[PDB]
């Protein structure tokens, strides 16, 4: 399954997901191919932050579910 | 049919939120009245660049023959219209037609919504086209 993650500076990702991913999975993947910290992302979709502990199931994320990120220093 | 005590608490959080609080509580009180199955709460929506903002939300279950939605309604209502998501709280996500109508950001592609005219239209229109959906294929 592909889905698109989007940024704040219009550049968009795209990654290989199961149903079963978790958004830290997720995350991971981003890490991956940007070399970003997972620490670092806030994931957005349809109004909502999601959670490291739930899925992409959860969310009803189907494919070529386009995802927002922005980063956040803690 | 609307609690006092709803019209009340209404009309109070609208007020800071929304620049036109007269149509918003109009058209957000009407609905209510209109449709029984749905209920009002105010909760932080959090915007694709990450900004939280605390919106109007309406929800509940609207029938097309059923299913459970959250519709958001804009600060800039109605100059800029409501949009609406499936509500998947509490279901048991081992599941639909209304799939094919979800666009890629998790919006239910109502047509209404893409053809929206802020001078004749209201939340209760959209919920009745809401109702009839799935009488027309999906468009993109």
């Amino acid at each position: 399954m592909q889905i698109f993650v989007k940024t704040l500076t219009g550049k968009t990702i795209t990654l290989e997901v199961e149903p079963s991913d978790t958004i830290e999975n997720v995350k991971a993947k981003i890490q991956d191919k940007e070399g970003i910290p997972p620490d670092q992302q806030r994931l957005i979709f349809a109004g909502k932050q999601l959670e490291d502990g739930r899925t992409l199931s959860d969310y009803n994320i189907q494919k070529e579910s386009t995802l927002h990120l922005v980063l956040r220093l803690r | 049919s609307v609690p006092e005590a709803v019209v009340n608490w209404l009309f109070k959080v609208i007020q800071p939120i929304y620049n036109d609080g007269r149509t918003t509580f109009h058209d957000s009180l009407a609905l209510l009245d209109n449709f029984h199955s749905l209920r009002p709460r105010t909760r932080v929506f959090t915007h694709s660049d990450g900004t939280p903002q605390l919106l109007l939300s309406i929800y509940g279950t609207i029938s097309t023959g059923s299913i459970p939605v959250i519709m958001w309604v804009p600060s800039m209502y109605p100059v800029k219209p409501p949009f609406i998501s499936i509500n998947l709280e509490n279901f048991d996500m081992n599941t639909l037609p209304i799939q094919e109508y979800i666009d890629s950001n998790g919006w239910i592609a109502l047509p209404i919504l893409h053809c929206w005219d802020p001078a004749a239209m209201n939340l209760i229109m959209v919920v009745q086209e809401l109702m009839s959906l799935l009488h027309e294929p999906p468009q993109d």
